[PDB]
């Protein structure tokens, strides 16, 4: 599978944000920036299995959406509301927007329930998430 | 009352079952392999309906006998 698809490199970024834990933030700080990383490691997450097992990519979607507020509401916003990228460009079309998953469920309610600077603004962001819906 | 209680047996064994919607790539693979649990529970699903029918078809024959003799 790593070498048909994309989940290689999932799995390395996994490894950089995990195997050493000091590490995780500076790592995270470093990955958090580039364009439609949370739309394709989404992708990744709700695709079927290429060679790495669902906790893994939630690990890392959780570590790079806590990082900071922003990056945050925008994998709650990917989760939750469009999950489409931001004929070279990325476009990730092939998902309905909004399904769940374990995975999924998993990692909202981490966001949710993390205790940090930008807990409230994601609750924020949940909340709107509902009345809009509503 | 066999018949009401092999409904009931029938109504709990399906308040747990889930149809996965057919719209993404994860619910077409449990289509296309039917994981192992779910197919015990379709197992457990099918033999209390064919219980369910087997009581229902009983009941209804006892119900038109009755009714022979009524």
């Amino acid at each position: 599978q790593v070498s048909k698809t994309s989940i290689g490199w999932l799995r390395l970024l996994h490894h950089c944000l995990t195997h050493i834990s000091d590490l995780e933030g500076m790592m995270a700080s470093a990955a958090a920036p580039t364009a439609n990383l949370l739309q394709t490691c989404a992708a990744l997450l709700m695709s079927p299995y290429c060679g790495m097992h669902s906790p893994n990519i939630e690990v890392v979607l959780v570590k790079i959406g806590l990082q900071s507020t922003r990056i945050g509401l925008k994998l709650i916003d990917i989760l939750l509301r469009n999950c489409a990228a931001s004929l070279n460009s990325p476009l990730l079309f092939g998902r309905l927007n909004g399904l769940s998953s374990d995975s999924t469920i998993d990692i909202l309610y981490q966001l949710g329930t993390t205790q940090d600077p930008g807990t409230k603004d994601r609750i924020q962001a949940l909340l709107k998430w509902v009345s809009d819906s509503a | 009352c066999r018949y009401n209680l092999a409904c009931h047996r029938l109504e709990t064994l399906l308040q747990s079952i889930d149809l996965p919607p057919l719209n993404s790539a994860n619910n077409a693979q449990y289509f296309l392999r039917k994981p192992d649990k779910a197919v015990e529970e379709d197992s457990r699903v099918f033999s209390a309906y064919q219980d369910c029918i087997q009581l229902q078809l009983q009941l209804n024959l006892a119900h038109n006998a009755v009714q022979r003799l009524k």
